[PDB]
RNA sequence: ACCGAUAGUGAACAGUACCGUGAGGGAAAGGUGAAAAGCACCCCGGAAGGGGAGUGAAAUAGAACCUGAAACCGUGUGCUUACAAGUAGUCAGAGCCCGUUAAUGGGUGAUGGCGUGCCUUUUGUAGAAUGAACCGGCGAGUUACGAUUUGAUGCAAGGUU
RNA sequence: GUCCUUUGGACAAUGGUAGGAGAGCGUUCUAAGGGCGUUGAAGCAUGAUCGUAAGGACAUGUGGAGCGCUUAGAAGUGAG
């Protein structure tokens, strides 16, 4: 019913049919991405992957490759005439789950 | 990813009974402070009040160790010049021991407005008798 | 003897909380009349 | 060459430095001079030799 | 030729005044005080983006420790047992499962426990 | 329907006019006229003349009644200020402001 | 490849108002509209001022007349506030109200964490060391002639007036 | 930056006051080329937009005659 996948440098709890936001993947819009590294399967029968579950794939369809909300990074030092200002937007990929395998 | 339970809002608080007979003041105090704080719930958030009610009833069989009774003076000032007052631990336990226990619970809680509220979930009684039977209170045993 | 800091809008408008006029009475004039300074010698549109 | 599209030889012109115009330029407040003494002053310094 | 110091000054000052919106009193209306608060808050945000990570890790650890004492075990001993079992699940993941499915968390506790 | 009247350049400090306009705001007209005759303040007669002018506009310009009328709005705005001086002790002067106000009321019907 | 009303003459309307016994010093102050068609008349008012009506492309273009920022003063309203200790923000986060350059949307914010303004001068400043009431305008490495050293370009035993 | 140089796979690097070096953003004016504007220019006000920064757009309301862009040039060229 729920699965744990390790993608990007992070771990995410997922369920059949929900939307997730991860660090950028090399994929185009429309395509189907499949995740390998599955760590936990929370179904009727529970599978624990201490390393991996050995099988255990999660399927998803890519939609909306995108770049995130912008943040201004600002720092200064008091009686010293130094300050720095710069902008950052972080990329992401948006996915919807369809399959949890085991 | 933000997959993270925080919204404790709509929690369920329960009611507990601990008895003071033959315990140490500080050790009972710290465990009770933890329960009032809510540190024992898998659902715990510091910005909303989880945690639940604790009833202490014997508050007269409190036990000190060493010479705490004659030492351990308590102090207070009235903001009036030379207005420092005092009382020693043993005679505070002998007259108004409920104050003795609840003071040392409340000194172990945060001093925010949420913390001073969490200290209001505490009821102390000298002697083994209390009025709170409609709340259906459960016995809790000090799991040291 | 002199103010050390200036007074702000919040503080000045708090001080002016009680600097008000009192509502004048609002009693019906008894012999004949309308709402007035209460229990008066009211003659305004009346005969008290 | 057309008169609306014309450029100098590469490396033949530069912009001048302008001191006293803020802190990101690198020579704002004291404008390259340091802090005090005779060589921070207008018309100051010393005679050559 | 002569330039006037014209419309550029207001535009630059008006950005800062808009960016100070919602502040208290003079803080959201006057340029010199608004500029100071808007540079002070930018330095707060850098520090606090670093601090979020450690704040949520502290909360996850305390919720797992609460979940561990329920099954008569300590947080430190539990994490050691999971390391020896090899389990790669995460502090945040371990809290989210311990909150949603206690029965999945109990099997993890038993495998973490007989790994020792 | 609304009707209004304005009084411009009333040589009284607006801080003093506003103190009497707080007694008549949101009241019905006969009530307000009665209140403006019992309070003793320098600005009461001036305010009462503006209220009568507004009441008169509502029954000539828009040709509606006068007993079904309520004071919708009353406010004072600042006018221009006159600059004066007093001489003080050590042969030096100090400033005097002669402030003025703009007075508006609006009498309403409660409907379109 | 001079200024456009704090500029350019002190002076766009003045060696005047004003100040000084005198020699003398010395300002602030431009703009209705294409055309006065510059609001007949009724209503309130002692008047001022306003409300209609009218003229006009337009009277929030009515002489305090082009546009009309900010400080500062008000009227109304969505959310919030009378057990609370504070450089007033930031990060988290319920509850209520909304609907945009529709997008990982906007307003407000019970409650929790962290947190002593800026500039200058200093070995070292939250500093009880200096400066600033606030807002607007103005306010500080320039030019001429020489010298040295880099870059560019032409010609070269010559190169240049 | 580095160097195999597939400029990408890596080997990296990237706190900073006096101060040295580099690359840019905006303002006023001129030349040439192309534009816009009473079917509404500049200015002013608001917005939930874009750019690594200085900054640039577009929509709407107000305003009622002027003003951008591209390449080059010249300065009374930026204030807390």
């Amino acid at each position: 019913m729920f699965a744990i996948i390790e993608t990007g440098g992070k771990q995410i709890k997922v369920e059949e049919g929900q939307e997730i936001f991860v660090e950028k993947l090399d994929v185009n819009e429309g395509d189907t991405f499949t995740f390998d590294k599955v760590l936990f399967v929370g179904g009727d029968s529970v599978k624990v992957g201490a390393p991996t579950v050995e099988g255990a794939t999660v399927t998803a369809t890519v939609n909306k490759q995108g770049r995130g909300k912008k943040i201004t990074v600002f720092t200064y030092k008091r009686r010293k005439n130094s300050k720095r200002k710069k902008g950052h937007r972080q990329p992401y990929t948006k996915l919807t789950i369809d399959k949890i395998n085991a | 990813m933000q997959t993270f339970m925080a919204n404790e809002s709509n929690i369920e608080r329960k009611w507990y009974v601990i008895d003071a007979e033959g315990q140490t003041l500080g050790r009972l105090s710290s465990e009770v402070a933890s329960i009032l704080r809510g540190k024992n719930k898998v659902t715990y958030t510091p910005h909303v009040d989880t945690g639940d009610y604790v009833i202490v009833i014997n508050a007269s069989k409190i036990e000190f160790t060493g010479n705490k009774e004659t030492d351990k003076v308590y102090y207070r000032h009235s903001n009036h010049p030379g207005g420092i007052k005092s009382i020693t631990a043993g005679e505070l336990r002998r007259t108004n021991p409920e104050r003795l226990i609840e003071n040392s619970i409340k000194g172990m809680l945060p001093s925010t407005r949420l913390g001073e509220k969490q200290g209001k979930k505490l009821f102390v009684y000298g002697g083994a008798e209390h009025p709170h039977a409609a709340q259906q209170p459960e016995n809790y045993e000090l799991r040291g | 003897a002199v103010p050390k800091r200036r007074t702000s809008k919040t503080r000045k408008n708090k001080r002016r909380t009680h600097f008000k006029i009192s509502v004048p009475g609002m009693t019906e004039c008894p012999n004949c009349g309308e709402y007035k300074l209460s229990h008066r010698v009211c003659k305004n549109c009346g005969s008290y | 060459m057309k008169l609306h599209e014309l450029k100098p030889a590469e490396g033949s012109r530069k912009e001048r430095n302008r001191v006293g115009r803020g802190v990101a330029t690198g020579n704002g407040k004291t404008s390259g001079r340091g802090h005090k003494g005779q060589k921070a002053r207008s018309g100051g310094g010393v005679r050559p030799g | 030729p002569r330039v006037k110091g014209g419309t550029v000054t207001r535009a630059r000052r008006k950005k800062t005044i808009k960016l100070a919106k919602g502040y208290f009193g003079s803080k959201h209306t006057l340029y010199k005080v608004a500029k100071q608060q808007v540079m002070k808050s930018g330095q707060y945000a850098f520090r606090d983006r670093r601090q979020r990570k450690r704040d949520f890790r502290k909360l996850w650890i305390t919720r797992i420790n609460a979940a561990a004492r329920q099954h008569e075990m300590s947080y430190s001993r539990l994490m050691n047992g999971l390391k020896k079992a090899g389990i790669d699940i995460n502090r945040k993941m371990l809290s989210e499962i311990a909150i949603s499915d206690e029965k999945a968390f109990a099997q993890l506790v038993t495998k973490a426990k007989d790994a020792l | 329907m609304e009707a209004k009247a304005v009084a411009r350049t009333i040589r009284i400090a607006p801080r003093k006019v506003r103190l009497v306009l707080d007694l008549i705001r949101g009241k019905n007209a006969a009530e307000a006229i009665a209140i403006l005759k019992l309070t003793n303040k320098a600005s009461s007669p001036v305010i009462e003349k503006v209220l009568m002018s507004a009441l008169a506009n509502a029954e000539h310009n828009y040709d509606m009644n006068t007993d079904e009328l309520v004071v919708k709005e009353a406010y004072a705005n600042e006018g221009p200020t006159l600059k004066r001086f007093r001489p003080r002790a050590q042969g030096r002067a100090s400033a005097i402001n002669k402030r003025t106000s703009h007075i508006t009321i609006v009498v309403s019907d409660g409907k379109e």
